[PDB]
């Protein structure tokens, strides 16, 4: 089960 | 014995050749069980082990949307990171990320991790505490300053200590 | 950074003429991901050649496993030809059944 998508930009 | 579930993401830019290439693989110990490739024709997460094929359509849907959304974050990031390092638009560059968790023989949470790299070298990683970040350089520090103000560590910690451990245990039992 | 591939050629099962299994080429320790690997039979590219999904080790360098079914004999020579931006010429490693 993959982690939720990263919404915070680098 | 302890066990581990780990996911490996790779985004490679290709100037003048379409959107970046995205590949995602999932592992339970030394066994790869799922995979995603932006260049394949299905455009969905696919099983690579027998014990995972039993998962429902909702699982495949959810996991497919989540990896794809991550791939989009990576393409914005590939641009951002090119500017931080002040590189040309013609070169191809890479963003890699590995994340997972370890459970003990009794399946209890042992460790969790979320680390990424830019062009094969460390960039930003979440510390053991899953509450703070370690920036490998100046460029990553810029990211760290933004992230330490937006609490992205809490989002990862919830996954690494919750969802990660619980599914790893499901996979271990079904496999 | 840019790192050059390590190439290991080996059969899935211990080599014994008259039996069968797969010839494997494991490439690892390379960066970037762009790479070309071919399994050769007496210098010709074998048409069949499967491979694993792109993964990487702790140091971020990539690794790929390329394999194909084959019938090991006395005469038939086997090799793995690899091409990568870090090389001037395609590196070739011959299969030695004792390894």
């Amino acid at each position: 089960e993959v982690a939720p998508p990263e919404y915070h930009r680098k | 014995g302890s066990h581990s579930m780990r996911y490996f993401y790779t985004s490679v830019s290709r100037p003048g050749r379409g959107e970046p290439r995205f590949i995602a693989v999932g592992y339970v110990d030394d066994t790869q069980f799922v995979r995603f490739d932006s260049d394949a024709a299905s455009q969905r997460m696919e099983p690579r082990a027998p014990w995972i094929e039993q998962e429902g359509p909702e699982y495949w849907d959810r996991n497919t949307r989540n990896v794809k959304a991550q791939s989009q974050t990576d393409r914005v990031d590939l641009g951002t990171l090119r500017g931080y390092y002040n590189q040309s638009e013609a070169g191809s560059h890479t963003i890699q990320m590995m994340y997972g968790c370890d459970v003990g023989s009794d399946g209890r949470f042992l460790r969790g991790y979320r680390q990424d790299a830019y062009d094969g070298k460390d960039y930003i990683a979440l510390k053991e505490d899953l509450r703070s970040w370690t920036a490998a350089d100046m460029a990553a520090q810029t990211t760290k300053h933004k992230w330490e103000a937006a609490h992205v560590a809490e989002q990862w910690r919830a996954y690494l200590e919750g969802t990660c451990v619980e599914w790893l245990r499901r996979y271990l039992e079904n496999g | 950074i840019q790192r050059t591939p390590k190439i290991q050629v080996y059969s899935r099962h211990p080599a014994e003429n008259g039996k069968s299994n797969f010839l494997n080429c494991y490439v690892s320790g390379f960066h970037p991901s762009d790479i070309e690997v071919d399994l050769l039979k007496n210098g010709e590219r074998i048409e069949k050649v499967e491979h694993s999904d792109l993964s990487f080790s702790k140091d971020w360098s990539f690794y790929l496993l390329y394999y194909t079914e084959f019938t090991p004999t006395e005469k038939d020579e086997y090799a793995c030809r690899v091409n990568h931006v870090t090389l001037s010429q395609p590196k070739i490693v011959k299969w030695d059944r004792d390894m």
